[PDB]
This record gives C-alpha cells, structure tokens and sequence, in this order.
C-alpha cells in the first residue's frame, strides 16, 4: 500500500506561488495532484505518466500549474504559478498499484486512484 | 512494433488494451476504475460470460468488465 507524504503548502496572496512536493513509497504508471475545497468534490489539477514524463492538466490550471517528477528521489511536484482565490484547498497526491492503468480522458478522475496521501493546505487571499 | 499507449483495441469482436509500452496487457487489470481479465495467450479480455480464473468463478459484461467485485 504506496505511502504518499505531500509538502509545500501555505498561505499566500493572489498572484503568488507556492510548490507542493509529494513523497511517495513506489511510483505506480500515473502519479496525480487532486485538490478538495470544503463542501466540494476533490477535483484532479494535473497528471503525470511515469515512463516518460507525459503531462495532463485541468482546463483551470493550464499555464499556472507544472507538474513534474524526480524519480531519483520518488517525488512528485506541482509548480502552482499565479495563485488565485479558487485555488484555496487541500492538495493530496496519489497513484495506484502496478495493475492499474488510466487512459487520457480519465487520468484526473479519482477513481482510477488506489493510494492516497494526507493532504497539505493551501490558502489563496485577496489582500 | 507500432506505438499505441495507454488504451483499448476494439478487434475482431475482441477486446485488448495496450499499456505505456505499446504491448497487450495479460492478466487481471484495473484500467480505468473497471475490473478485467486478459487471457495470458490471446491477449483476450474475458467477455460476455461466466469463467473460472484460479478456481472461482466470475461475470464479464460483454465489455469485458468483471461484475462488481
């Protein structure tokens, strides 16, 4: 059962940055970045393949968020460039077992996750 | 070896799915959320029925997934 461990977050203004990294037990074939608001869903932000480094992003996050990986040191980031209010969440990371796979449409949706992390906060103010 | 990464094969009435390496993939697999069984000759996704894999016995809908689990 992969051990996932996510850093980084933090209170910040809007237009700032902060970058959130994700330690993990193993890699399984996809490593995501999901985030939950309070009384919403968790949302998926962005998608890594391992083998190869291919990128997938929510539609809201595209040219603010970059996720990447070190393999070298089994972590996962995600660079959160130009911070807006709706960013304020709980970030968690995940992945899945060695038999899981993912297709394009479906590498943000939760449900093709088995492993999850705890979370780590992120606070977007206005002033 | 033709590149074809991360998704299904509609054939011949067979169903296949291919991971990050372009090769069909063998065996019980989750993909998507959804349970399967490729056959570890044919590649086949078991479809359509009831088989026995290491001594129990399971549904597929025709779309290869596992009922429930």
């Amino acid at each position: 059962e992969v051990q996932l461990v996510e850093s980084g977050g933090g209170s910040v203004q809007a237009g700032g940055s902060l970058r959130l990294s994700c330690a993990a037990s193993a890699f399984g074939n996809y490593m995501g970045w999901f985030r939950q608001a309070p009384g919403k869903e968790r949302e998926g932000v962005a998608a890594i393949r391992t083998g190869g480094g291919s990128t997938y992003y929510t539609d809201s996050v595209k040219g603010r968020f970059t996720i990447s990986q070190d393999k070298a040191k089994n972590t996962v980031y995600l660079q959160m460039n130009s911070l807006k209010p709706e960013d304020t969440a709980m970030y968690v990371c995940a992945t899945a077992g060695d038999r899981w796979h993912a297709t394009d449409a479906f590498i943000l949706r939760d449900f093709v996750y088995e492993y999850w992390g705890q979370g780590t906060q992120v606070t977007v103010s206005s002033a | 070896a033709i590149r074809y990464q991360n998704r299904f094969l509609h054939l011949l009435g067979k169903i296949y799915y291919f991971g990050n390496n372009s090769k069909a993939v063998t065996g019980w697999q989750t993909i998507n959320g959804k349970v399967y069984y490729f056959m570890p000759d044919t590649a086949m996704a078991a479809a359509g029925g009831l088989f026995e894999i290491d001594g129990v016995i399971y549904f597929f809908g025709v779309d290869g997934v596992k009922a429930m689990g």
